[PDB]
């Protein structure tokens, strides 16, 4: 069977699905992949200067790595052990009912106030006859920080006192998930677990993949090394 | 239809008046946006940029898109005019027949030759036979190859006339230098002359193979380039 | 006029060598772009101090004010240029001035939290009390954002 | 549509170009987001690749990935398309006598001539210069 | 035209562009197309197209009404346009080679450094690249330059007091000043969009802003002016991306007399100097050279290798095949020079014409070390007498093929109409070639055969 | 859904129909848009 | 093998006797004790 017209079909199919599916499970992304069950290898990543903890390195890995090997040709799929960041609120009940307030009224204000908005332009066309000004309207943008998620304001009361967000949350950047937690001989790491593509060469993606891992090397924080503590690939050229 | 969208109803007065959208809102048929102002020789304009599809032909194509304007004309309102400010097909037109003129010059070149030299019309018309076989046999071998008539094929085949046109001059030429040395009737003339060149001539083949066909074996935008010209005059000088 | 847009690119770009020479030939430190902005204000946001002082000596308005009312002073003070800041106000910038919005140059120091260029304007004379139309301190602003540096300083 | 450069690349270039994942022979992969509303990511693969597989295994990927991106990106639709600058000809469309302006030569071509000369023997692709008529509300403040 | 000019400023220009060609140029200029709001370099009012389309090849007699002497004359006559980059250009025979002495450089923020501080190491590459004019020449940006923009800031505790929630704020904004897909709806049978937008001249400038009203939950409505505050600041209009990392691509080429693997050394060198978290990569002809340009000398070993190889079989000798082997500059010499005095380049028709006449020259040569040598083993003649006797007998067939083919190119030489560039590169190198390797190889080719007999006794 | 042919027709079959020009091998395309706003477009390809 | 798991049943008369929507419910149970993706922010130029 060809693996790509295999591909092709399954997600032709998928798409019919996909609308009966729930909002949550869509904005989640379904993904259909064509690899080997098994790891071509495992990528390793760890701190010698131990300046970074396995959260930091994980989201490094997530933010500065995955994408990359992901995109690599020969490479069906890529586990990271360990999460990305996510803007962590971790909401308090206690504070929350103090305020009269719910989730809801949080994931609302979390909607209005971290907004990216297309506000359109200053002279756009089609423009009055003897415009001379042409600029872009920039209204709200994605929040960036933490501090700025701790300063939306929920709520103000009937007294003139503002309700923020870290009034009812601890505001922290911290894993999409908190369910994989890697060691490399004991010390924090992470990781990419790379699965071989369907029909894929394990060697040339192998050499790929490293060749890929070279061009990163350069722009690491300080401390930050790949290690090799799983591949399938130099038995292979060995034996032969 | 505006009128259709000017009588929406956005509000319903105390009093009793209704607000519609035309009270509050100019509605016309526009761009779906304006961001560009296309003009031909200063008049207002639109257009059509047609692309060919995998393996049609340019010129067929181009004369199907003007019969079917054609078609389209006596519908148009009043000042819509058609014009084609771009179009390859005069221009491939021209370079086809150039090389047409080339090819057919280049065999009435070699008669005139032939017959300065030699002196009789036999000899002339054995070149004006083998040369047309050989450049008529190349466009079979270039449809194994899925190749199109094109500006690199084509010039690819004017660069190599100098090599077919040879084959054939040194056979009939090594045949009527043994017949006046030698003084041997045609055919067993012609046995020798060709016992003396044939083994020279499957060593030039074997020699203008190592020379082209490595053409053909560059990656990327000038490989593909000149594997046009490879494939076709290793297919020519071959075929010759 | 010609020169007065080459030095508006130029005082924006940084080329030092092209200001002293724009200088020398009589280009407009006055010129100004749509939106109201002098090579100073230009100077002033990209953070070239070298053009700020070229451009003071060859007597720019300090106080020019662009479509919207922000002076060079707003400019350096917001994206926390601390030299430039201090000749600005060497050179006489009003340290008050407040663009359409109320907005002072202390609360858009306060705002991005350059406790330097806080503790500079308030040497200068800079209202601690200013309000901006929504009727906000540089205080206030300290609060919201939850700056404890900058929280202590503007408490007299 | 309305969008600045940071507001299309922050919601939707990066969004699709982190969704790029699993396909074969990509070489390279580069993006514009800019200030006219618009985004254009441009795939490059291998020499030899498959265009048809390249563009479906593209496309697929954005498919999953479109629940992601703003309900008005949604909407308005992302194009997947193999990339030909050339053209066979540009058949140019004007109004001599005053009477209509580029949208309603447009809407003409559009309604009139594109679909006939898209069905015509050989054109591959046909690209309209300008737009189809839209029903423009043109809003006015005071009276709102 | 200059970031923040107005599509009224572009028209204005592109009507003296039009007007000229239709004035200057009407012997020539059928039409000009003139496409306001686009360009290559990125999308917006400031900038512009007009695409000249010509009279017949027939109708433009001479140099003076070719694609070359028309681009030459608008470029220096639209010179003195103040406020606008206005130039001409001829079409690339294929549009997605781009130029060889060219490179694509893409630089990398690897690190997230930001958006200003990839601009200034822009910059401090592009300051490096002018202070090596010996050999890079228009190292320049691809992409825009940052522009004034009118920064919004919804006061959110204004919005919540006065009981105006965000999304009508932001609807009421966007959908006025930046338009609104509304739904579709049906025009004499056919889908069509609906969109909501402010009537011009209401979404102009800044005072517009005060004129739009929102109703708050208690049914007052609300200016803009009450919940909101601006100001300018700058920011980019197009944000590159390579690699799904912010990039920005730096176009240049090879200074005259440099090779384009020399440019991108330094280009390389003076990158490995900019700052921290900063990389690059090579796209589009430039990561193409850089892999076709290590594929080449294998091709040329083997193509050589297997030339000998095939020559040794057919001589059954080591040493012979090099008699024939050392005819190649003898063509070589004749195309250099006839394309160098005509003003030519080393283009792709140039080259594989240098292969038809190095084939052509080295099949003569074949058949004269093959009628010498077969003189010597079969009829045992003498080294110099099987020589003089076998080029006496090739003269006559490789001066017929050679007056038939050098007269066959003579048209494609001279040639000055439509396709006239191709037709040159082809003519001109072969013609040159033939020559050369037509006189050359009749006086040289026995020398060889005589002095390799002699070497390898 | 609830969409008679005629709709049907005019904001599906031939949007889509607009768009099955220039693919490889196409022989014939026959479709139909029926009451129930159901679409069926059918492209028959060369032999082999 | 199966697990023990804490069945809660949201009594509809009750919450509709007390004004409280059914979504409130499911939305607070479900964000606080499962977590919600409710949007993308920008953590050092890059979408999370
Ligand atoms: C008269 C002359 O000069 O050559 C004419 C004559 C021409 C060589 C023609 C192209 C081609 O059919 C030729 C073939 C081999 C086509 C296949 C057969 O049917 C042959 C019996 C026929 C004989 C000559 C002929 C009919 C010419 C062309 C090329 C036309 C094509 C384009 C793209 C403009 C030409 O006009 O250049
Ligand atoms: C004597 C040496 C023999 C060897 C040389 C053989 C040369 C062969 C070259 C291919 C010629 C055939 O190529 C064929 O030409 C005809 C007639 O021009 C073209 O016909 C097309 O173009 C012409 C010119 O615009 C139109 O008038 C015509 O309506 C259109 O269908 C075909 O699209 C093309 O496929
Ligand atoms: C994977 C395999 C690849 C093989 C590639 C090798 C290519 C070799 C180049 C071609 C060489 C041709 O080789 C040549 O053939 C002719 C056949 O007519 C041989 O035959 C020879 O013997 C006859 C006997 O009557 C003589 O009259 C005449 O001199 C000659 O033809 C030659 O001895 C040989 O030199
Ligand atoms: C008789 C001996 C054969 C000599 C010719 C072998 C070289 C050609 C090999 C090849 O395939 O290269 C293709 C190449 C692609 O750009 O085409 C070319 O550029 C033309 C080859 C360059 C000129 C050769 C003469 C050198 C004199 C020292
Ligand atoms: C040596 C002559 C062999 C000719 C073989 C022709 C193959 C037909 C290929 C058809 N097509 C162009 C559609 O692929
Ligand atoms: C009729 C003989 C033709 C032989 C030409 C050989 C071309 C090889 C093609 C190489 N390649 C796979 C890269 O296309
Ligand atoms: C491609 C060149 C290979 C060189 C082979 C040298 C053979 C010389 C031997 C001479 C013996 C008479
Ligand atoms: C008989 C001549 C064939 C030459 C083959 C060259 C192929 C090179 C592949 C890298
Ligand atoms: C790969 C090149 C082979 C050449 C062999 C030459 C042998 C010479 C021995 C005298
Ligand atoms: C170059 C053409 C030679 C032919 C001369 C005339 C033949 C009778
Ligand atoms: C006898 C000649 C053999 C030719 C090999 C290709």
């Amino acid at each position: 069977t060809d693996a790509d017209i295999a591909q092709v079909q399954v997600q032709n199919k998928l798409q019919l699905a996909m609308p009966l599916l729930p909002q949550e499970v869509q904005q989640q992304g379904v993904s259909v992949e064509k690899s080997s069950s098994s790891f071509l290898m495992v990528v390793g990543v760890i701190n010698t200067d131990g300046t970074m903890t396995q959260e930091d390195i994980s989201d490094y890995v997530a933010a500065n790595m995955k994408d990359a090997i992901s995109r690599t040709s020969g490479v069906g799929d890529v586990q990271l052990f360990g999460s990305q960041y996510a803007m962590r609120i971790w909401m308090n009940p206690n504070e929350l009912n103090k305020f009269q307030l719910t989730p809801v009224d949080v994931i609302t204000a979390i909607k209005a106030q971290n907004a990216q908005v297309a506000a359109g332009q200053l002279g756009g066309t089609p423009p009055v006859k003897g415009q001379q000004l042409n600029a872009s309207i920039i209204a709200q943008t994605r929040l960036t920080s933490t501090e700025e998620f701790g300063k939306i304001l929920l709520k103000v009361n009937q007294d003139g006192s503002r309700v923020l967000l870290r009034d009812v949350a601890k505001i922290e950047l911290g894993g999409e998930n908190y369910d994989i937690i890697a060691e490399f001989n004991g010390q924090p790491a992470s990781g990419l677990g790379i699965k071989l593509a369907t029909g894929a060469n394990a060697l040339d993606t192998a050499a790929a993949i490293r060749a890929e891992l070279a061009k990163m090397e350069p722009f690491f924080p300080s401390g930050l090394k790949i290690v090799y503590p799983y591949d399938t690939t130099p038995f292979v050229k060995i034996s032969i | 239809s505006t009128e259709e969208f000017g009588k929406i109803l956005l509000k319903v007065n105390q009093d009793g008046s209704r607000v519609l959208l035309r009270d509050v809102a100019k509605i016309e048929l526009g761009g779906e946006n304006y961001d560009i102002i296309a003009e031909f020789n200063g008049q207002p304009a639109s257009g059509l940029g047609i692309k060919l599809a995998t393996g049609a032909n340019a010129l067929d194509t181009a004369a199907a898109i003007r019969a079917e304007l054609a078609k389209m004309e006596p519908f148009f309102p009043s000042g819509l005019k058609i014009v084609y400010p771009y179009d390859t097909t005069p221009f491939v037109k021209i370079s086809i027949h150039e090389v047409v003129k080339t090819l057919v010059e280049a065999i009435i070149l070699v008669f005139l030759v032939m017959y300065l030299f030699l002196q009789n019309f036999r000899a002339t018309l054995i070149p004006t036979i083998a040369v047309p076989v050989v450049l008529l046999g190349t466009f079979a071998v270039l449809a194994a190859f899925g190749f199109s008539i094109n500006t690199l094929t084509m010039f690819g085949m004017v660069l190599a006339i100098g090599l077919l046109v040879d084959d054939a001059i040194v056979v009939v030429e090594n045949v009527e230098r043994v017949m006046a040395e030698e003084g041997l009737p045609p055919k067993e003339a012609t046995r020798k002359s060709m016992g003396q060149i044939q083994g020279a001539l499957v060593g030039i083949a074997m020699v203008l193979s190592a020379v082209f066909v490595p053409m053909a074996f560059f990656g990327g935008s000038t490989g593909a380039i000149y594997r046009q010209f490879s494939i076709t005059i290793v297919s020519a000088m071959a075929l010759s | 006029s010609d020169l007065g847009k080459k030095l508006l690119e130029a005082a924006r770009a940084g080329r030092d060598d092209e200001v002293r020479i724009l200088m020398a030939n009589g280009a407009d430190v006055n010129a100004a772009d749509v939106v109201g902005w002098t090579p100073l204000h230009l100077a002033a946001y990209w953070g070239h101090l070298e053009i700020v002082e070229v451009l003071l000596k060859n007597g720019a308005d300090v106080n020019a004010y662009d479509t919207l009312g922000s002076t060079p002073l707003h400019l350096a003070a917001h994206f926390g240029h601390l030299e430039i800041v201090e000749v600005l106000l060497k050179n006489g910038a009003d340290v008050n001035a407040k663009d359409d919005n109320g907005i002072t140059p202390l609360h858009l120091a306060a705002n991005r939290g350059h406790l330097e260029i806080v503790e500079v304007l308030l040497k200068y004379g800079a209202d601690v009390n200013a309000q901006d139309k929504f009727g906000k301190t540089a205080f206030d602003i300290s609060i919201n954002n939850g700056n404890e540096d900058l929280a202590e300083i503007l408490q007299k | 549509p309305g969008a600045d450069a940071k507001t299309v690349q922050d919601t939707v270039t990066q969004v699709i170009e982190q969704n790029m994942n699993g396909i074969d022979n990509l070489m390279y992969m580069s993006s514009n987001s800019d200030s006219t509303g618009t985004v254009q990511i441009t795939l490059t693969f291998e020499s030899g690749t498959d265009a048809d597989i390249a563009q479906v295994q593209v496309q697929n990927k954005l498919q999953l990935a479109m629940p992601l991106l703003p309900q008005e990106v949604q909407q308005q639709g992302v194009s997947v398309e193999k990339s030909s600058s050339s053209f066979l000809m540009v058949v140019g469309v004007i109004n001599t006598d005053g009477t209509m302006t580029q949208e309603d030569i447009s809407d003409y071509v559009a309604a009139n001539m594109k679909d006939a000369i898209s069905r015509t023997s050989g054109v591959g692709d046909v690209q309209l210069f300008g737009s189809q008529y839209a029903m423009r509300i043109w809003m006015n403040p005071n009276e709102l | 035209l200059p970031a923040g000019a107005t599509q009224e400023r572009t028209q204005k220009v592109l009507n003296e562009v039009t007007h000229y060609y239709l004035t200057k140029e009407k012997n020539n200029v059928e039409s000009v197309f003139a496409v306001n709001g686009f360009g290559f370099a990125g999308r917006g009012q400031n900038t512009g197209i007009a695409f000249v389309s010509l009279k017949d090849w027939a109708d433009r007699p001479g140099e003076e009404n070719k694609v070359e002497a028309i681009t030459m004359r608008a470029t220096r006559a639209f010179s003195q346009i103040k406020d606008a980059m206005v130039f001409a250009f001829n079409l690339p025979a294929i549009v997605e080679l781009g130029t060889a002495t060219g490179f694509d450089f893409e630089l990398i923020d690897q690190a997230g450094l930001g958006h200003e501080k990839l601009t200034q190491a822009r910059n401090q590459l592009l300051a490096e690249a002018a202070k090596h004019p010996d050999m890079l020449t228009s190292v320049r940006p691809n992409g825009l330059e940052d522009t004034p923009q009118f920064k919004i800031d919804i006061d959110q505790e204004k919005a919540q007091a006065l009981g105006v929630s965000i999304n009508d704020i932001n609807t009421t904004l966007g959908a006025a000043w930046g338009g609104s897909y509304v739904n579709d709806f049906i025009d004499r049978g056919r889908v069509k969009k609906v969109y909501v937008m402010s009537e011009a001249k209401y979404r102009m400038l800044p005072d517009d802003i005060g004129d739009w009203y929102v109703r708050a939950a208690d049914g007052q409505m609300v200016p803009f002016s009450a919940f909101s505050s601006s100001r300018w600041e700058y920011g980019s209009p197009r944000l590159e991306r390579y690699n799904g990392l912010p990039s920005m691509e730096i176009l240049g080429q090879a200074a005259p007399g440099k090779s384009t693997g020399e440019a991108m050394e330094l280009m390389e060198q003076l990158a490995s100097k900019l700052p921290t978290g900063v990389g690059y990569d090579w796209t589009g002809m430039s990561y193409q050279e850089r892999l076709s340009g290590n594929q080449a000398p294998s091709l040329y070993a083997i193509s050589l290798i297997v030339v000998f190889l095939c020559l040794a079989a057919l001589y059954e000798s080591w040493s012979i095949p090099f008699s024939v082997m050392l005819v190649v500059p003898l063509g070589v010499i004749g195309a250099l020079l006839a394309a160098t005095f005509r003003g030519l380049t080393n283009d792709v028709y140039f080259q594989v014409g240098l292969l038809t006449t190095i084939g052509l020259s080295a099949k003569n040569a074949i058949l004269i070390v093959e009628f010498a040598k077969d003189l010597m083993d079969k009829e045992g003649k003498g080294l110099i007498e099987a020589t003089l006797d076998a080029v006496r007998m090739r003269l006559r067939p490789i001066l017929m093929t050679s007056l038939a083919f050098i007269l066959g190119v003579m048209p494609l030489v001279i040639s000055t109409g439509a396709g006239s560039g191709a037709q040159n590169a082809v003519g001109t190198g072969v013609m040159g070639g033939m020559v050369t390797a037509t006189v050359l190889a009749i006086f040289f080719v026995p020398v060889f055969f005589v002095v390799v007999r002699r070497r390898f006794s």
